[PDB]
């Protein structure tokens, strides 16, 4: 007998009683794509981003981003694939670390970071958890971007030899500006944007 | 100076109410409720006296002083438990008195504090 | 005040809010009255019992829209009002937390 | 427990939790579970003593609708292990005295008659709007009792499959205190006039659409305040073929007729304190299997 139907029944078995892992297995299970996109962007995608428990939804996401599915749900691609996104180029900078690491990947880290950059923007929430992990998101963000960018001038293969290079703010405030930012770390979030901004406009047009 | 505040007794100075004036010297709101509310903590651990009682009831009376600063799409604080710290620098090493477990940064051990649970608090404080 | 005798004005209204006596809607006036010896430097100035104050403050201003609409008539200056209000207890904020560095760097 | 004594109580889709609902003015809900049973709620609300509820389909989770005698109709949500009132209609003259649920293969849609004379029927889109069918004139005097249309019952779906959806006219039924019994199909965006049905002289108490699983046939158990409780059966409404037959001659005025969950067999409520316990037969007759005395 068909897995479809069973998965369909203990599915709303779990959807009354709060099982969590078993709505999200049995979910995926049975393939009720675009309600369990729904349901995953209102809860899981917070739960996970909070806990740290990546693996679960990292599957999930996965075999999400399969084009068919993508073409089977509207807006998969306004976040799921972005956070897959997110989450994999946090788990490879990881990994790259756990080992000595090669420029090949560091390039492509700069390339993907700086992209999706521009589309951290586009981010939607419509409600107060959902804000509450963007946040969540932009304040660890901002803390790797900040390590990234310290560690990307190795302490013994230096990049360049002393160069303090022309910053790409002129192209991240235009949609960096169009998010709010809680003054806890925005104050020293925002001081480096200020001496940023200083040899910026010192240097300006 | 939190290297200093950490490593030296409280009952020297509060240099967490130092820390504090600054924020308030930074118009940081978050940050001084979040010190002020800490030092409250930590002062509930240590001490049990009623004058201690007052000190945590001005404590937490001045971090909801900062929440009466804070704007509604921050209205919460993050807090960490963690071990303890060291005390008598210039002396041996090892030297912790009671102290609290430490957190676990891969999943969410921290504690999220908003409006009205804090001012559960102070009211019952 | 008229004589701007700080010291005992702000030890008298002190002691009147610690006697817990009057409607709300007048203690209003009372601490917008109270502002600017709340600004001048001084180190009389308990932000713990000013704090009792302003928590009343609150306590009172909650019971007053429980029991009313702070402003029942729309026109232009009643927003003018209401925002005035809100802009006076964050005046309260701001200069109870400029008191309070100045008592600090006073007790060095 | 309860103050008034229980016209109505209902168990969920699940066995685990039951509703309770008394012209006590108030209705109590208990957990159900090892044969043990806390009574988890009791919701207020209903400023006219009330009479039945209406639970929803599990594949749109759980929802408890309610009549009262204030005219007033509570909507019931249940949340985190909380029932709550969520939506609520008035603007009636006379109580609202029959809710019911739609099928879920026509949506999450109650009908809600009164003895008004007319009867509306409510949408809820579930998180959005209150959809109303009003009809008006629905009886020169009075609205008693009404049932939807099952969703699917056999008589020409042998050769429909499975994998395909067919189309879903909405019907169904009722019997009012004008000595009439009415049958309603919807079209144009509103409903006209099946059938009009005038054989007990005397009003309708209660009627029982027949669960006509493996009937091609549509079967009718009508009971009035005049001791006779009519089977009315049509192989085919077009070609006009409802016919009466004698169920029970009980000589109380005849109450109230539920078909099980099982869908098997009827409870009627006589005017003897008996719930008596009917099974149409293998055969051909309707039989008394059992009783319960109430």
């Amino acid at each position: 007998l068909p897995a479809q139907w069973i998965h369909k029944a203990k599915a709303v078995r779990s959807r009354r009683d709060g099982d969590k892992h078993k709505e999200a297995l049995y979910l995926l299970k049975s393939h009720q794509w675009n309600q369990c996109h729904k349901l995953v962007t209102r809860h899981l995608a917070a739960d996970a981003v909070i806990n740290e428990n990546y693996r679960y939804l990292r599957g999930f996401l996965g075999e999400l981003a399969r084009p068919e599915h993508c073409k089977h749900i509207q807006d998969w691609e306004t976040a799921g694939k972005v956070y897959l996104d997110y989450i994999s180029v946090i788990e490879m900078l990881n990994q790259i670390r756990q080992d000595e690491c090669s420029g090949g990947e560091l390039e492509k880290l700069h390339t993907k970071v700086m992209s999706l950059c521009k589309w951290v923007e586009l981010i939607q929430c419509y409600s107060a958890k959902g804000r509450l992990a963007q946040s969540e998101m932009a304040k660890r963000v901002a803390n790797i971007l900040r390590v990234v960018l310290s560690l990307q001038q190795p302490p013994e293969s230096m990049s360049d030899s002393s160069s303090e290079p022309r910053v790409p703010l002129r192209l991240l405030a235009p949609h960096i500006g169009r998010l709010p930012m809680p003054e806890d770390y925005a104050l020293e979030e925002l001081r480096g944007l200020t001496q940023s901004y200083l040899r910026e406009l010192i240097c300006g047009s | 100076i939190e290297s200093r505040a950490r490593a030296v007794d409280l009952m020297t100075h509060n240099y967490y109410e130092l820390l504090y004036a600054f924020h308030i010297y930074r118009h940081n709101y978050r940050k001084a409720g979040t010190v002020m509310f800490e030092y409250g903590m930590r002062l509930g651990r240590e001490v049990r006296t009623l004058r201690g009682l007052q000190k945590q009831v001005n404590s937490y009376l001045a971090c909801l002083n900062c929440l009466r600063l804070i704007r509604p799409e921050y209205a919460w604080i993050v807090q960490p438990v963690s071990g303890a710290v060291y005390e008598r620098p210039g002396a041996s090493p090892k030297r912790n008195y009671d102290g609290e477990s430490s957190a676990v940064p891969s999943s969410s051990q921290i504690e999220i504090l908003e409006l009205r649970d804090l001012e559960k608090e102070y009211v019952l404080a | 005040y008229s004589q701007e005798q700080f010291s005992e004005a702000a030890s008298l209204l002190l002691s009147l809010m610690t006697a817990r006596i009057a409607p709300c809607s007048f203690w209003l006036t009372l601490l917008l009255d109270a502002l600017p010896l709340l600004e001048q430097k001084q180190v009389i100035f308990s932000a713990e019992q000013t704090y009792e104050l302003m928590r009343c403050l609150e306590d009172r201003m909650a019971a007053k829209l429980e029991s009313t609409s702070p402003d029942e008539i729309q026109k232009q200056d009643s927003s003018i009002d209401n925002t005035k209000v809100e802009m006076l207890r964050l005046a309260l904020a701001r200069n109870l937390a400029r008191a309070i560095v100045t008592e600090g760097a006073l007790q060095e | 427990s309860h103050e008034d004594m229980i016209h109505d109580a209902q168990m969920d889709y699940y066995g685990i939790r039951l509703a309770t609902c008394s012209s006590d003015r108030s209705v109590k809900i208990f957990d159900v579970k090892n044969g043990g049973q806390i009574l988890i709620a009791d919701l207020r609300g209903h400023d006219g003593p009330v009479w039945q509820v209406a639970w929803a389909h599990p594949m749109y989770g759980n929802i408890l609708a309610s009549c009262s005698y204030d005219r007033k109709v509570i909507i019931w949500k249940e949340e985190n292990g909380t029932w709550e009132k969520t939506y609520e209609y008035t603007g009636h003259d006379s109580s609202v005295n029959s809710v019911c649920w739609a099928p879920h293969d026509f949506g999450l849609v109650l009908a809600c008659g009164s003895s008004d004379g007319a009867i509306s029927i409510l949408t809820f889109t579930g998180d959005g709007p209150w959809e109303v069918k009003k009809i008006s004139n629905a009886h020169t005097i009075g609205c008693n009792a009404v049932s939807w249309a099952p969703s699917v019952i056999p008589g020409s779906l042998v050769d429909q499959p499975s994998s395909q959806k067919p189309n879903y006219i909405k019907r169904f039924v009722s019997g009012g205190c004008d000595n009439l019994v009415k049958i309603w199909r919807e079209e144009d965006g509103q409903w006209k006039e099946d059938q009009k049905l005038e054989a007990h002289s005397d009003w309708v108490r209660d009627v029982a659409w027949a669960p006509s699983i493996g009937l091609p046939t549509s079967t009718i158990a009508s009971c009035s305040q005049d001791g006779r409780v009519y089977i009315w059966t049509s192989d085919d409404a077009a070609t006009n073929c409802w016919t009466p037959k004698l169920l029970h001659k009980f000589n109380d005025v005849v109450w109230h007729v539920s078909w099980s969950i099982t869908a098997n067999i009827l409870a009627v409520s006589g005017g003897d304190n008996k719930v008596t316990l009917w099974k149409e037969s293998v055969d051909g007759q309707w039989a008394c299997i059992s009783d319960v005395n109430k």
